[PDB]
């Protein structure tokens, strides 16, 4: 059956889009992360690096 | 290399429409290595056209480009370590005719793909 969409519906009867998004944390060899940070750079000071 | 007449692999566990394989193809422009799942002939001949190595790609998850593989040598070494392909590579001139000569010169990595595929068998395209 067809859906009728008017302007006129009120909040309960309107287009409602939807995305779900699903992730798998199964075992193997990932590829999909995430953004990393780039702080800023020091010279000639005792510092911790990674 | 000679005249050439090489460029082209075909990797994987079998050869119809069961799992994926690998063509790691040249054009003198990208080395594209495509996972996706083709059917196969026999003496596939291409360019110069003529393109029949496929049939169809039905569900694949990978794909790539880059720049190509370059009385001479050419030399590679391809290895599989729990869902890494490695391809090392060398291409040297030499001056002798007969075979491989005696010397020494190491390969120098050039990609490595997550796939995830175990592979058994692989033959060579012209
Ligand atoms: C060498 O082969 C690759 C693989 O087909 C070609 O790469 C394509 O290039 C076109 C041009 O922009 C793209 O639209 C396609 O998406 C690329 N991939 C594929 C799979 O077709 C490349 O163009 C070829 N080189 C030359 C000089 O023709
Ligand atoms: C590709 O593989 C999936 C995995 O189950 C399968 O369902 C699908 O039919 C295959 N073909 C295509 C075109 O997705
Ligand atoms: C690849 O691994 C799967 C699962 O580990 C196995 O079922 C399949 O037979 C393997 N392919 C081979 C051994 O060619």
């Amino acid at each position: 059956q067809s859906y009728g969409f008017q302007p006129t519906y009120g909040v309960g009867y309107q287009p409602y889009r939807v995305v779900v998004l699903s992730f798998e944390l199964l075992h193997a060899p990932a590829t999909v992360c995430g953004p990393k940070k780039s702080t800023n750079l020091v010279k000639n000071k005792c510092v911790n690096f990674n | 290399e000679k005249s050439n007449i090489i460029r082209g692999w075909i990797f994987g566990t079998t050869l119809d429409s069961k799992t994926q394989s690998l063509l790691i193809v040249n054009n003198a422009t990208n080395v594209v290595i495509k996972v996706c799942e083709f059917q196969f002939c026999n003496d596939p001949f291409l360019g110069v056209s003529e393109f029949r190595v496929y049939s169809s790609a039905n569900n694949c998850t990978f794909e790539y480009v880059s720049q190509p593989f370059l009385k001479n040598l050419r030399e590679f070494v391809f290895k599989n370590i729990d869902g890494y392909f490695k391809i090392y590579s060398k291409h040297t001139p030499i001056n002798l005719v007969r075979d491989l000569p005696q010397g020494f010169s190491a390969l120098e990595p050039l990609v490595d793909l997550p796939i995830g595929i175990n592979i058994t068998r692989f033959q060579t395209l012209l």
